[PDB]
């Protein structure tokens, strides 16, 4: 297959249409590793292939684009994904990132603390989340839909994502949420994308492409996670670093997508059509103001 | 009194100490302008491009950037490092200076002192 030369593999549509039961995820390539280029961290390669895949979708890319990055820190104290996003997004793009623990970043602003404490006045054109809590991978207990930061994410998407904006939210076999799968039905398109560098993991990015603010199709999150696990169980993906060696077309093209501040009665079917095609962002174009709530105690 | 961390890191290195790790190296074509501090990776055949924040000693050590106003040259940018020095990008950025005429490192790309 050409798949080894792609940045990763996206869930095929026929799998999205099934009604599988949730099964334990057992990957044939489990334990294999991709040969990363010399000196390259796994998360730089992972974010790179994520952005290479995003280059194939109809993302709205306005002027003064607004991107927020949750789960941006690491145990290294640095933010590799934020650096890749910085490299990928057009110059002048506002990049805010956040994490629970402190880290040093290249983002324009960084908030430290639980994501539940993060509040912003404005809306966003692109949301990226790599938030993950290792305590969720418990093979000895039932794999229920998880809440925690996922709850925040769903709220944050419905209140603070611009119409036509896009999201990419990291999930695993156990780090997932049913309402997030349901929310994917409020986008013009959605997928689960697996990077070729990390194809031995149940990890994928839930990508919602072009937010519509209302359900387009009805998605059962439990069934859809079952479908994703069935896909990953039955389609071994070949680990590959190949796409990392061609960075010649990596930058996100600055499309100058129109931004309009419309009220809700104004969103006719033609506006919906423009949103669906990556040609319109609906949000106010004011100042970007963010904050992190601080709990005081003794 | 003022903590002088650049000096302490230079002496730490001279004492045979292990350089600061986890500087974030980027993927790039390595056909860039080779300038020192850029808004996107600009490594040439002879450089690696790193995220600036991870290569600044003050950012990495959680201490004040040494200037009034406290601004940081590297954070939010990308720093090109000669591949022969990529083992220690923080030490390199500390030990060297950028030409203000051409954007290149003095002694590592700058040729403004040529005939
Ligand atoms: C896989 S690491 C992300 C690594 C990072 N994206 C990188 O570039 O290397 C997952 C991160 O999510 C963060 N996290 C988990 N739960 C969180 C929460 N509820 N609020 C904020 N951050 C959270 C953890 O602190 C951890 O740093
Ligand atoms: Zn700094
Ligand atoms: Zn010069």
């Amino acid at each position: 297959s050409s798949q080894a030369w792609q940045p990763g593999v996206a869930m095929p549509n026929l799998y999205k249409m099934q009604r599988m039961l949730l099964e334990k995820c057992d990957l044939q390539n489990y334990g294999d590793s991709a040969t990363l280029p010399k000196g390259i961290m796994m998360n730089v390669a992972k974010y790179t292939q994520l952005c290479q895949y995003l280059n194939t979708l109809t993302l709205a890319v306005p002027y003064n684009m607004r991107v927020i990055h949750f789960g941006a820190g690491s145990d290294k104290g640095v933010a590799p994904g934020t650096a890749v996003l910085r490299q990928w997004l057009p110059t002048g793009t506002l990049l805010v990132d956040s994490d629970l623990n402190d880290f040093v970043s290249d983002a324009d602003s960084t908030l430290i603390g639980d994501c539940a404490t993060v509040h912003t006045a404005n809306k966003w054109d692109l949301i990226i989340s790599d938030m993950y809590d290792p305590k969720t991978k418990n093979v000895t207990k039932e794999n229920d839909s998880k809440e925690g930061f996922f709850t925040y994410i769903c709220g944050f998407i419905q209140q603070k994502l611009a119409l036509g904006g896009s999201v990419a939210i990291k999930i695993t076999e156990h780090s997932w949420n049913a309402d997030l799968y349901k929310l994917m039905g409020h986008f013009a398109w959605w997928t689960a994308f697996v990077t070729n560098v990390n194809a031995s993991s149940s990890e994928a990015f839930l990508i919602g492409c072009n937010y519509l603010g209302k359900p387009r199709e009805q998605i059962d999150g439990y069934v859809m996670h079952a479908n994703y696990i069935f896909w990953r169980n039955t389609n071994p993906i070949q680990l590959s670093s190949y796409s990392l060696f061609d960075m010649s077309k990596f930058p996100l093209k600055l499309r100058g997508t129109a931004v309009m501040s419309l009220k809700e009665g104004q969103i006719n079917d033609m506006i919906l059509s423009l949103l669906s095609k990556g040609r319109l962002i609906i949000r106010e174009n004011n100042r970007v103001v963010i904050s992190s709530d601080v709990l005081v105690n003794n | 009194f003022a903590v002088d961390a650049a000096k302490a890191y230079k002496d730490y290195l001279a004492s045979g100490g292990q350089p600061i790790t986890n500087c974030v190296k980027m993927l790039c074509t390595h056909t860039g302008t080779g300038q020192a501090i850029t808004v996107t990776p600009e490594a040439n055949m002879d450089q690696e491009s790193f995220g600036g924040a991870s290569c600044c000693l003050y950012c990495r050590c959680h201490i004040d950037h040494p200037n009034p106003k406290g601004f940081c040259d590297l954070k939010g940018k990308y720093v090109q490092i000669p591949t022969t020095c990529a083992n220690d990008p923080v030490g390199f950025t500390l030990k060297n200076t950028v030409c203000t005429v051409c954007g290149m490192w003095k002694g590592y790309g700058c040729s403004c002192d040529q005939l």
